[PDB]
């Protein structure tokens, strides 16, 4: 079972928004579909649920008039659409499902939606090298982006990113002292929002 | 509408103990309570539902109890894998409304922090730029203090500071320094230090360079 949501959006103030569900692996008619509401500070807030085999909706009445649950059965999607979109509405949104077969939840990785009037901007990628190597991924707009090491996971630290004059910034370090060189080290990193993707290999 | 309180935020605790996290809700639930946890960069998973009952693949290590309105989620030989927020949630009545969550804090032996200072990159040098970064990386306690100094000299504008989460393998803290500064002002000047102030260490641990 897989749900499958878009990784970013970005919205201008006042706008509406469209984010998708793609669920596979099983069948799609047969559970409610969930959405949750996550930023800083807040927690987890339940917006509502969707039945996809007649379209039965619970809303939390703080979301009534800002969004709105639909499904597709033939393409065994689930959306939500936001209406008037503020700041306030920049946040995480979460798909889900419990399946029963045992009981199993299934999560969406999150839609990070920004509402913001900036334009996006793509990230400017420097390698950092002197083993401990490292990765600067600066001035871009909005988040989030995905750093991976080409692929090395232990020893890997991802910094979160710190907004300096309207843009974000974050660094990656890598500490893999016999493996650099000869080892191709590569730092990966996507922009999902400014369809920017970028390879930089670390080298002395 | 039904509130869910988590009076605890934080909850401290070494490998192998035990923690209990609380969840208090202002109306009679009965055992409509679940309980999720959410590790850092990841999507809220569901450990218990009907307050006692898990789901598929979670451990007996976490064991959900109460009814009415006390609640409890008690995690037996807690492990730094562990490390994550909890919420508690009610499903009882409509809206369903989540606790605040507790974020779980691992206590471990002092450890100094491995600094490793790297100059500004070629490229960004080809762009007007230039920025100077300092890795603080698995350290513990968490409270520690950088300074930058060029020429001997401290420097304390333009500098960005990011901490990670705890880290769930052997929960430690990282963090990273970055000066940035003109071109022109980097070429202005040779030595730039990078110094780290740690419990583990009356004097500091300096790495540096010259450009
Ligand atoms: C966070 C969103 C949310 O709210 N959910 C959720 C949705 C998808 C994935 C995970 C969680 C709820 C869905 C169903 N409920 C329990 C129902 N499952 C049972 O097995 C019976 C329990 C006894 C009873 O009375 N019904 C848990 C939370």
């Amino acid at each position: 079972v897989q749900l499958q949501q878009p990784g970013a959006e970005l919205v201008k103030p006042g706008a509406s928004v469209t984010v998708s569900c793609k669920s596979s692996g099983y069948t799609f008619t047969s559970y409610w579909v969930h959405w949750v509401k996550q930023r800083p500070g807040q927690g987890l807030e339940w917006i509502g649920r969707i039945h996809p085999s007649d379209s039965d909706t619970n809303y939390n009445q703080k979301f009534k008039g800002k969004a709105t649950l639909t499904v597709d059965k033939s393409s065994t999607t689930a959306y939500i659409h936001l209406s008037s979109l503020t700041s306030e509405d920049s946040a995480v949104y979460y798909c889900a499902i419990e399946a029963i077969t045992i009981t199993t939840d299934y999560w969406g990785q999150g839609t990070t939606l920004t509402v913001s009037s900036a334009k996006t901007t793509p990230p400017s990628v420097y390698p950092l090298a002197p083993v401990t190597l490292g990765c600067l991924v600066k001035g871009y707009f909005p988040e989030p982006v995905t750093v991976t090491w080409n692929s090395l996971s232990s020893g890997v630290h991802t910094f979160p990113a710190v907004l300096q004059s309207d843009l974000y910034t974050l660094s990656s370090s890598v500490t893999v002292s016999s493996t650099w060189p000869s080892e191709t080290v590569t730092c990966n990193v996507a922009h999902p929002a400014s369809s920017t993707k970028v390879d930089k290999k670390i080298v002395p | 509408d039904i509130v869910m309180t988590q009076s605890q935020k934080f909850m401290s605790t070494s490998v192998g103990d035990r923690v209990s996290v609380t969840c208090k809700a202002s109306q009679n639930v009965g055992t409509n309570v679940a309980w999720y946890q959410q590790k850092p960069g990841q999507s809220p998973k569901a450990l218990i539902y009907s307050a006692s009952y898990r789901y598929s693949g979670v451990p007996d290590r976490f064991t959900g109890s109460g009814s009415g309105t006390d609640f409890t989620l008690t995690i037996s030989n807690v492990q730094s894998e562990d490390l994550a927020e909890f919420f508690c949630q009610q499903y009882n009545n409509f809206p369903y409304t989540f606790g605040g969550g507790t974020q779980l804090e691992m206590k471990r032996a002092d450890a100094a922090p491995t600094v490793s200072i790297f100059p500004p990159s070629s490229e960004q040098l080809t762009s007007g730029g230039a920025s100077v970064v300092c890795f603080l990386n698995n350290f513990y306690p968490k409270d520690i203090n950088v300074k930058w100094k060029i020429d001997g000299s401290e420097r304390q504008n333009g500098v960005l500071n990011s901490w990670t989460d705890q880290d769930s393998k052997d929960s430690t803290y990282s963090m990273s320094s970055t000066l940035t500064l003109t071109k022109d002002e980097y070429e202005r000047h040779n030595s730039y230090t990078c110094e780290a102030t740690h419990k583990t260490s009356t004097s500091p641990i300096v790495k540096s360079f010259n450009r």
